[PDB]
């Protein structure tokens, strides 16, 4: 039974620590709620493109989806998740199938997943700045030093 | 050791049947014991062989010890993952796959999931210094060589 | 003119002296001694630093 | 027997793992039956909360169907509240190989035994020191600025240009 008005409370998680993680993992967890009570509502969950069954947690009303990608290609920006119920998600196979604009079909709901970069080391090593910070400020005290003493 | 008629096994290849050198390949294996008794699963093993010599050992990979327990009428999956050297790419290879099993009553049984040839893959994935400089040369040869012949005629 | 020079003389190896030590330290520390147990690399950095600028405070003239 | 075949693996993303920081567990699921699985429902019970706390994933979650030849994936991300071995042990998935047939349990892959490090290590290791740095600049300052001011405006009262 299609859900009437559905009212979300999306949250959103992403990997923001690459040297510990093999890849950076987004998830996306909704604890979705209707009007008609409609508990059990089968979910999916597409991404660019790529579509991913949305998972129902053990709790009524929770849903998850969490779908991976490779570090050298989770560039920072912003993400948009859009869902799509069974009687839509048909639809949607058939207009990709079908080659037609993806976007004529309107998602029953939306979340955006903000993902600001993960960390692939400094990009010039602090050390390596403090070092020649320093050892410009030696170079000018030794051009000083040399002054005085020549 | 053959492999006993109550259990059923399968082996599912995450990236394909491509085998890419010095990348990580990850497959995983399953287990379904038909039987009325149960399982233990001992360990996995994989190696390489000679095509024409199935015989000869090329590399071992260590053995994952699972020493895991299937009940009767239950499945399990297990993960193996390996990483094969650079310069084996472009060469054939006779790759085994063996899961070693038995019973409670002390009967060992083995069975070779996975017996066939693999082939390991070439890549370019990047135009790397290398590639650069071999662009460097060639376009400099040529370089000297139209210099060189402007400069002599 | 010695109150000019003592002070000033006073003044620049002052300032020369310490700039000497933090920079060889910072160096020694993180590239020299940087796989070095932090007591180790700590007592091999300042004695160092210090030490060698002992020595090439008389090897400056 | 054309039967729905569910293989599971239980795997971590994590290069390493370290307390405090968060650490990724991936459920993934690959549909090699024939047919469809129906109804299907993946436990995992083996993390207890005192050792690790949820960021974010829940551990139990339903499927409706799989279709034949594909698969899904499930992420969870924990975090080791404390530093020591844990065996990895294996989930459970049960779902229905055929249309009202019986209900079919299967265990997912077992990452084993896993060594989780000490914080004070990886600091020293991977963490940038940007603030201690600047601090040390700034320490540093009255060392050597004053001094060099004390010179220089020493200087700029006898450097008068012949």
């Amino acid at each position: 039974e299609a859900c009437v008005e559905p009212q979300i409370t999306p949250s959103y998680y992403t990997t923001s620590d690459a040297v510990i993680s093999t890849e950076t993992v987004f998830i996306v967890e909704i604890s979705l709620t209707c009007k008609n009570r409609v508990q059990n509502m089968a979910l999916y969950a597409d991404v660019s493109g790529k579509q991913f069954p949305v998972t129902r947690g053990q709790d009524v009303g929770r849903y998850q989806v969490s779908w991976s990608l490779d570090h050298k290609s989770a560039h920072a920006g912003t993400y948009e998740v859009r869902f799509f119920d069974e009687e839509s998600y048909s639809l949607l196979r058939k207009a990709q199938r079908n080659n037609e604009d993806i976007s004529i079909i309107p998602p029953l709901f939306t979340v955006s997943v903000d993902h600001r970069g993960t960390w692939n080391g400094p990009w010039v090593s602090t050390e390596v700045l403090a070092a020649a910070i320093g050892l410009v400020i030696y170079y000018l005290a030794f051009s000083a030093k040399s002054h005085i003493q020549a | 050791p053959e492999a006993s008629p109550s259990a059923d096994t399968t082996i599912l290849f995450v990236k394909g049947e491509d085998f890419p050198a010095n990348n990580i390949v990850k497959f995983l294996v399953g287990f379904t014991n038909k039987g009325t008794e149960d399982f233990i699963v001992e360990s996995l093993d994989a190696s390489f062989r000679y095509p024409q010599d199935y015989q000869f050992y090329i590399q071992n990979f260590t053995a994952l010890p699972l020493n895991t327990v299937v009940p009767p009428q239950r499945q399990a999956t297990f993960e193996y993952s390996f990483i094969p050297a650079e310069p084996m790419g472009g060469r054939p290879f006779g790759l085994v796959i063996n899961l070693n099993y038995k019973d409670l009553n002390g009967n060992v049984f083995q069975d070779a999931v996975f017996n066939q040839t693999v082939t390991i893959i070439e890549r370019e994935d990047g135009l790397d210094g290398e590639t650069i400089f071999m662009y460097m040369f060639l376009a400099g040869l040529g370089l000297l060589v139209v210099v060189g012949l402007h400069q002599l005629l | 003119k010695n109150e000019v020079a003592d002070y000033e003389a006073t003044t620049f190896s002052i300032f020369y002296n310490n700039t000497l030590f933090l920079v060889l330290v910072i160096v020694a520390s993180f590239f020299i001694l940087k796989n070095f147990n932090p007591t180790v690399n700590y007592i091999l950095s300042i004695s160092a630093s210090s030490g060698l600028i002992a020595l090439l405070s008389t090897g400056s003239k | 027997e054309e039967g729905a075949r569910l293989l599971a693996s239980k795997s971590l993303l994590n290069r390493y793992a370290v307390e405090g920081r968060d650490l990724t567990l991936q459920y993934n699921i690959y549909n090699v039956g024939s047919s469809a699985a129906l109804d299907v429902e993946l436990s995992d019970d083996s993390f207890p909360p005192e050792d690790f706390g949820i960021v974010s994933g829940m551990l139990n979650v339903k499927w409706d169907r799989i279709a034949p030849a594909s698969n899904v994936s499930h992420t969870v991300v924990l975090r080791p509240l404390k530093a020591g071995y844990f065996n990895f042990t294996s989930a459970t998935v049960t779902y229905l190989a055929q249309e009202d047939g019986p209900v079919v349990i299967g265990f997912t892959s077992a990452p084993g035994q896993g060594g989780i490090l000490a914080q004070r290590e990886f600091d020293r290791r991977f963490s940038p020191h940007f603030l201690d740095w600047a601090a040390f600049g700034v320490m540093t300052l009255p060392s050597i600025g004053i001094p060099l001011l004390l010179w220089y405006s020493s200087k700029r009262k006898y450097d008068t240009p012949k």
